């Protein structure tokens, strides 16, 4: 269990939580939706201390980028501008300001899709970045560095 | 390529040549039609088109600020090379 | 376009001030007309979050004009407190 | 003793102008007499001097040439006879004479500076630019009829 650096609950839709809070949280919905995540489908992905999170979060976005039907403009157009966000951000490619500029972008997304994969979409990086922001953080600045 | 009309007139590259039963050619005798001969219609054609690798890219002009402002091209139909709408330069994927 | 010591002395005596040490005539303490390129700032709003225009919006925080009478003791009042006199400059009072 | 180094330096002014004869030929063409370093000179013959002794405004000047353009140009000169790269030198919008920096190469510059081709049959006559918009009926040639 000291090996667990993250965990994600009920699949990619429901936002990831860290170790900390893992250490005590029951299974309900109610229980998940106070530990600012939710149930969603039961499917608890668990990530060592050896994962990449913002790779793993990466990743996610990228399926709900090629799994968007494109109707509505929060989905089609904001998903990829994430998709593209996070792929700079596992470089560290980026500034710290742009962190709080992908957090407006997936709060945008949310509660302005037709159907709730917009919603599915945005929660995986609020949760990264609302539990991994000192990571992003640091990645960037290691990328600054090494760009020298 | 700035050519003479059956009159005498310099057509220029709008394809503007006065009639010569036009009485308005008066205007240019004693003086000349002024014309420019670099003819922008031409000058664009022997441009090397660019063999870029990608499917899409980005066209600025040149220079930056200097240029134009910056549009994408979608370069993937092979019968023809994507052309630039604010400068003419043509791009063309490597034979796909 | 420089003049003798003779005529300075000439110059300066007719005006009875140094005119050498101040001219009409820009010599080369002017700036030199080539310079380094600069490198304008931003303004406040060039921020990548918390930017939204409804928050900067200056056109549209503009109300229509109150009206406080239509046609469709109470204590006399003023346009605005009155005037303060105005004092005498400590720098130059009479010139 | 400023008064003979004043009357010296004025017999350097006859002196660099290439002797009496080319000090009258300025004095009657360009009406001053003072000289100036060759800063440089361009095709059409114009010479470009430059002294930075002088006030603001008199630190650069040129002296036209005698012939442009199957022109006579001894006597009458006129603004219009600066070649462009050498117009920015002249008038103070910069301190790098086309000699140091030449201006950048490209196809459509001109090559030959026509200077103001007013009054000259070589004026510019102004004309709509554009093609018609309505056509006529060409009426047939078969009499029919
Ligand atoms: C009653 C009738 C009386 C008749 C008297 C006889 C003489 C009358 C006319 C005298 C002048 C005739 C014209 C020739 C000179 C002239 O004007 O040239 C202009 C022309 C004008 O040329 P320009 O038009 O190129 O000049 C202007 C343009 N820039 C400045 C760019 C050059 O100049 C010359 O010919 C140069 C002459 C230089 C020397 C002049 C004389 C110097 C000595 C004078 C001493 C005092 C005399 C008193
Ligand atoms: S949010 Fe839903 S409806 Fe909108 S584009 Fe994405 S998949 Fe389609
Ligand atoms: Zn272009």
């Amino acid at each position: 269990w000291d090996n667990l650096l993250a965990v994600i609950p009920g699949g990619s839709s429901t936002p990831l939580i860290p170790k900390s809070v893992c250490e005590t949280v029951l299974m309900d919905f109610d229980a998940l939706v106070q530990a600012q995540t939710g149930l969603g489908t039961a499917a608890v992905i668990v990530m060592d201390r050896s994962t990449d999170i913002v790779k793993a979060i990466a990743r996610l976005i990228e399926f709900y980028k090629h799994e968007s039907c494109g109707q509505c403009t929060p989905c089609r157009e904001g998903v990829d501008w994430m998709n593209k966000v996070m792929a700079r951000f596992v470089k560290g490619d980026a500034r710290p300001a742009e962190i709080d500029s992908l957090w407006e972008i997936s709060k945008q997304i949310e509660g302005h899709t037709i159907c709730a994969l917009g919603d599915g979409a945005a929660w995986p990086v609020q949760g990264l970045i609302r539990h991994f922001r000192p990571e992003l953080e640091e990645r960037m600045q290691q990328f600054a560095l090494q760009h020298q | 390529g700035v050519r003479t009309s059956p009159t005498g007139e310099k057509v220029t590259h709008t394809g503007q040549a006065y009639d010569d039963g036009d009485y308005r050619r008066v205007r240019f005798s004693d003086r000349q039609k002024e014309v420019n001969e670099n003819f922008a219609i031409d000058l664009i054609a022997e441009q090397p088109v660019s063999e870029v690798g990608s499917r899409v890219i980005s066209c600025d002009g040149g220079g930056g600020a200097l240029g134009h402002p910056r549009v994408y091209i979608n370069l993937d139909k092979e019968t023809k090379t994507g052309t630039c709408g604010y400068c003419g330069l043509q791009f063309r994927q490597p034979h796909h | 376009a420089s003049a003798t010591r003779v005529i300075q002395l000439l110059r300066n005596w007719a005006s009875g001030r140094d005119l050498q040490a101040k001219l009409q005539l820009r010599y080369q303490e002017i700036s030199k007309r080539t310079q380094p390129p600069p490198k304008l700032p931003v303004g406040p709003s060039h921020k990548l979050s918390n930017n939204y225009y409804c928050t900067r919006d200056g056109r549209r925080e503009a109300m229509p004009p109150s009206i406080v009478m239509s046609s469709q003791e109470k204590k006399a009042v003023t346009p605005a407190p009155p005037i303060k006199r105005w004092e005498l400059s400590k720098d130059q009072p009479y010139l | 003793m400023e008064l003979v180094q004043v009357l010296r330096r004025g017999l350097q002014q006859v002196s660099g102008h290439g002797g009496l004869r080319g000090y009258l030929r300025v004095l009657f063409r360009a009406n001053d007499v003072r000289v100036g370093t060759l800063v440089g000179e361009d095709k059409y013959g114009n010479k470009y001097y430059e002294d930075n002794k002088q006030f603001f405004g008199r630190h650069r000047w040129v002296i036209y040439t005698t012939e442009m353009n199957g022109r006579d140009t001894f006597w009458d000169v006129d603004g219009s006879m600066v070649p462009p790269e050498w117009h920015r030198w002249l008038h103070c919008m910069t301190d790098d004479p086309p000699t140091t920096k030449p201006p950048t190469a490209r196809k459509y510059i001109w090559t030959n500076h026509k200077f103001n081709v007013s009054g000259t049959p070589q004026q510019y006559v102004p004309y709509s630019t554009t093609r018609k918009k309505i056509q006529e009926w060409v009426p047939p040639s078969t009499p029919y009829k």
